[PDB]
């Protein structure tokens, strides 16, 4: 198929999920007419897209996990005690690293293994070997809404399976779960194959069916700066718009210094919706996600719930719907349920002695604005610029190009020549600005901003300082000060 | 240090990459000739790259949680393309979950790597470890 | 002796000394003119009025435990546990209740309970009963600052010891060391006795030896407006600094909203520094000290770590200068050492995540901190009127009338009148106002803030609701909402 | 239930008094006659109270740790006062630090005491104890 931003018509789309359907046998469990059905007989209380709009009405920010195993019956056992005794708002299905490639035979042999081994050897749940059949029985075992969370270039065939599956959220976007995930995957692809997934739930929308699509924010979790997350973030909503979604959570990833992050949420949302109506999409529910801290963890776990707990205030002070909860076992491995709930025992426990508050304006957080506003204009101008005014067409020339580039990114399409850094009040800013289409006025905000934490540490700015704060917060602060 | 070759990547369906940034940015600095084939690497590039390079070393990273069945069977295949006594290192977060590292060590050497690394390890660990291996500390 | 808001002469303070020295054989130990010479010799790294110039200087948040046992060599170990695993700031020794209320009879029984069972079965130590000889080992095995913890009414015989002891600050004052926990001790006499203890610091400092002074904000812990806490130490920090005290600290309980806590703890400062140079004080050196939840805690560990990180976060922006750690045992009892060590190293962690950010100003900052400042000059101006210009005159006749009233004070000093309860943001008000001397106008704003509590909750405001205040954080939040 | 009579404090050199003003207002709102001799009392305190006006039961709070001292005796001295038999409850944070509970009530039990409460328990646990214990309910 050839790429534009263009709603894909009926019939394509039909041709398209006749193939999609055959990449696995379970495949077969996929019945359109019957999915409807089963979807509209969810009870609100476990429609993701239904809850979000009730947690926007009511001012209350949200609690979701991350989790997965490769067994049906302990993945829905594990979900259940972080709903019971964990307290969450939301469920995941995290969703192996093996199917994110359709690899579904290394999925099966997985499971095989950790039945064998009487654990999980799966660093998620395989979602496209367990079928609709599996799917469904996750969801009817448990009293919350689902939503697959993964990071899938090519995601079409696991679509169609759990929103049959009665999963009615989607993670992810042809950017998002590209470049932070694959080496050899061409952006145009990506693009073209979550075209499907936006038009599979603009189809269920049409229907009558709401479900809820969330591009993934924080991509690499390593010293993003704000408006080039933004800048994805939007357009990743813009070309699930175009396909029919209606119901959108836009993300964001933690840097750590709250006015830095509340802005960023704040710039993210209001220009979301702002260019949402500019380009006709007038019927499109926005939501926000804060991930906290999605960078290296310190191992003790007192320090852990330090970093859990600072990220959950920022996200209650930035008016976040969501928030995604992370362990004291991050820095070492897959949590155990209990170190799971512990997670969001505390993060529930923070929200809940914050309740209703926000962050007021301040001439501070005024400026961080006007700053991350103007730098994400710069990129999407641009974008729409190189693509003659179609942004799908713009986003694979802006890669291309360096327009778009984000750091750490494995892609081979990604330019890898943008280097962030944190200034002297840790507020992450650009280092190095390789194509990125600034003025120099913004440039020059960006140098003064750094040159202060040079002054500071009596040593330039510099790859030393990127590597210092790389592993900073793993060593105990937010700041790679220097020793 | 006197001049090694080494291959280094992140072995399967692993796209963790900010680690392999800094191993390879470590060991060059200490004076390694380091072959870094990337992420999202099967066996075979680890293999190719330590046949046209005469690596001395082959350093896997595992970070994602399917180490213990991505690594196995690596010793076997070196063995077979010739490569009979290489050097096998394996480290990052290469099992699922917290576990006993006693039980973990065991079960990767004896799947047939030389050295086994727990979560958190300074590249600078590998880096004096590998020196004594090579017998050029 | 008479009360009067007048710095002791020289004479009057000696020979209160003779008597006071004779209270236990280990007044004996002391030597005035020895303890100059050896407390002069600690190094400023162990000076905790030094240190706190440094804190200041830096902008930097430090941190303290509470912590305290029945015998010598065991408290030495915790307290080198604190510092060592924990990472202290600074150190405190909370000295048991049995010395708080004079009687080292039953301290002496205490130890040697404590030695037959292996374990202290009394929770702290015993100060006045291990002597100078004992504080001078607990110092000489720690490198940090050193500062007795407590609440003791009439202190004098433990403050010669403690200092003599090396230890560089001294908590309390005639207020705060009293009501909250006393029953039958007048204000007049607590005043006077802590006019003793002021007044050695102001002997030590004449001599060129620097001590802190810390007056205890928080009181009874209980939802006390910060308007009440502040006149109290702004009170205390005057009363001090008639008798020569330069080293002071004032202190302030979170009450759990962050912009009425950084109001309260802003105006505290401020006010605190405006006072004193009032009455010609001009050589004081004033900290702040932020107070960790000071109420019922949550049983649940990860949910403890939800309280004691947001409240960091709060002292953090807020400016303190020092923060009083919390920890997971709080709901049940004195903390082991590896528990007070956790909660250490949570609070440290988010200190540093958060390193040199400060809330900006707001128009919402701006009205609350004005309406503090305003209800506690309403506070203040009817204690020097009633005093006739003598603040410690004012000060007993106040409690008398009412017009200073402690929620859940035990002392029968106390009017017990005023009533607080929390608005419909978390923020502390004033439910029944009793004989607070407050204009019409600060009545009728608590009023407007309570009701639109009644509103959301569609319940009259009450003493139920107070009630379900007290209890909210140990159940999970901070507001208590019906149900 | 029904118009009994139990004396309530809090015990030693404890200060602690919001707890105490809540068992009051609910032992109160159940239909007790309170006498609340409040906190910083010593064991005679609750027993002259006791005698003065024929209580049916001695609800000891202890919150600040050093119970398992001050609450030795008690029923000794109450045998001795002529109040043998006499209802004897104690609760609040009896002993210092988190300990194993069942030895804990074992060892107040020991002491003498007819009922002893955990960190945390409801003034509703002990309402509805002492009106069974009182054949009340
Ligand atoms: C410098 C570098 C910084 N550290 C990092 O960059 C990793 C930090 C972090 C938070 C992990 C947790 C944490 N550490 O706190 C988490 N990820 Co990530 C959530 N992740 C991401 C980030 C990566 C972006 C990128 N492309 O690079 C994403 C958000 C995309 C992300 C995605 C995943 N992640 C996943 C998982 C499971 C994990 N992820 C981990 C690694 C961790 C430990 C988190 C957790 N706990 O649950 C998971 C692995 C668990 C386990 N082993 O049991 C998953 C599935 C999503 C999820 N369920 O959480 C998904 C899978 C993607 C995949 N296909 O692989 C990140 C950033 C992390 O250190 P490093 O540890 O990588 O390497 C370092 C290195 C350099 O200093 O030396 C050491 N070392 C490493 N290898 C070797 C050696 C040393 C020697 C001597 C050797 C021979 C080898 C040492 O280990
Ligand atoms: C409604 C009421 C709210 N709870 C409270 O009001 C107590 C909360 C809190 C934080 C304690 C921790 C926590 N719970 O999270 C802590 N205090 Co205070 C730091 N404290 C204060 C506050 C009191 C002000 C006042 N005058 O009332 C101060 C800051 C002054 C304070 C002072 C002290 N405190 C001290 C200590 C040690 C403790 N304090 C505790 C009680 C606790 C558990 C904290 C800790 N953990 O370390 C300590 C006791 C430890 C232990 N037993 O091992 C100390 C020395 C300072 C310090 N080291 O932290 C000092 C001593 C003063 C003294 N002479 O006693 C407070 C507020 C607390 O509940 P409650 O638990 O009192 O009673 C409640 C009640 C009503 O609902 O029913 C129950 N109940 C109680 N007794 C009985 C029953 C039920 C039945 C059926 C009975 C027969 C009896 C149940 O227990």
């Amino acid at each position: 198929m050839e790429l534009k931003n263009k709603k894909w018509t009926d019939e394509e789309f039909h041709k398209q999920r006749e193939e999609v359907l055959q990449q696995w046998p379970t495949g077969k469990e996929v019945d359109l007419q019957e999915a409807v059905d089963y979807l509209k007989k969810i009870p609100a209380e476990k429609n993701f897209a239904e809850k979000l709009v009730l947690a926007k009405k009511k001012g209350i920010t949200m609690a979701q996990p991350r989790a997965g195993v490769a067994l049906l019956d302990e993945h829905i056992e594990l979900l259940r005690y972080l709903q019971d005794e964990g307290g969450a708002d939301f469920l995941p299905s995290t969703i192996d690293a093996y199917t994110r490639q359709n690899r579904y035979d290394e999925c099966e042999n997985g499971i095989k293994e950790s039945e064998k081994a009487g654990r999980s050897l799966l660093n998620g749940f395989p979602g496209v070997n367990f079928g609709v059949k599996g799917c469904r029985k996750v969801l009817e075992a448990v009293n919350l809404p689902l939503q697959a969370r993964h990071g899938t270039p090519d995601s079409r065939l696991l679509a169609e399976i759990i929103h049959a599956g009665g999963w009615t959220s989607n993670e992810g976007g042809g950017i998002s779960y590209n470049v932070p995930y694959a080496k050899n995957v061409t952006i145009e692809k990506s693009l073209l194959d979550w075209q499907y997934c936006d038009r599979l739930v603009g189809f269920y929308e049409e229907q009558g069916v709401h479900i809820n699509r969330e591009p993934f924010g924080p991509l690499t979790g390593t010293l993003v700066p704000p408006s080039m997350s933004n800048a994805v973030g939007i357009t990743e909503a813009l070309l699930a718009a175009e396909q029919g979604v209606k119901n959108i959570t836009v993300g964001y990833g933690e840097c750590g210094n709250m006015i830095q992050d509340i802005a960023a949420l704040r710039c993210l949302e209001e220009q979301t919706n702002e260019y949402l109506k500019a380009y006709g999409y007038n019927d499109v529910f926005v939501t926000t996600v804060f991930h906290q801290w999605m960078g290296g963890f310190p191992q003790d776990e007192s320090k852990a719930f330090g970093v859990i707990v600072t990220a959950t205030t920022i996200a209650a002070l930035a008016g976040a719907t969501k928030v995604i909860v992370k362990t004291p076992h991050e820095a070492i491995g897959i949590p155990t349920k209990e170190a799971n709930a512990a997670g969001i025992k505390a993060t529930k426990m923070a929200l809940n002695m914050l309740e209703g508050q926000r962050m007021p304006m301040s001439k501070e957080l005024e400026t961080e604005m006007a700053v991350i506003k103007a730098e994400t204009k710069c990129i999407l101008d641009k974008m729409f610029e190189l693509g003659k005014g179609d942004l799908a067409i713009g986003t694979v020339k802006a890669f291309e190009t360096g327009v778009m580039d984000i750091p750490f990114g494995p892609s081979k399409y990604n330019a890898g020549k943008m280097m962030p850094v944190r200034d002297n009040l840790g507020c992450v800013r650009y280092l190095e600005f390789g194509n990125v289409p600034f003025t120099e006025e913004i440039k020059n905000y960006n140098r003064e901003r750094l040159q202060e934490r040079a002054k500071f540490e009596g040593r330039d700015v510099s790859f030393q300082m990127v590597i210092d704060d790389i592993f900073a917060v793993g060593k105990g602060r937010l700041i790679g000060r220097p020793e | 240090m006197e001049k090694k070759t080494i291959v280094l990547g992140v072995i399967g369906s692993d796209c963790h990459a900010v680690g392999n940034k800094i191993l390879d940015h470590a060991f060059t600095n200490a004076g390694f000739n380091v072959v870094n084939i990337g992420v999202l690497s099967p066996q075979e590039l680890f293999i190719k790259a330590a046949i046209e390079t005469k690596a001395d070393a082959i350093l896997v990273s595992s970070l994602y949680g399917q180490g213990e069945i991505d690594c196995k069977g690596l010793r076997q295949k070196c063995d077979e393309a010739g490569l009979e006594g290489i050097l096998l290192y394996v480290g990052g977060n290469i099992v699922v979950g917290k576990q006993h590292w006693p039980d973990v060590e065991k079960r990767f050497k004896d799947m047939g790597y030389d050295r086994v690394y727990a979560p958190g390890t300074p590249p600078e660990v590998g880096i004096a470890d590998l020196k004594k291996d090579l017998n050029i500390e």
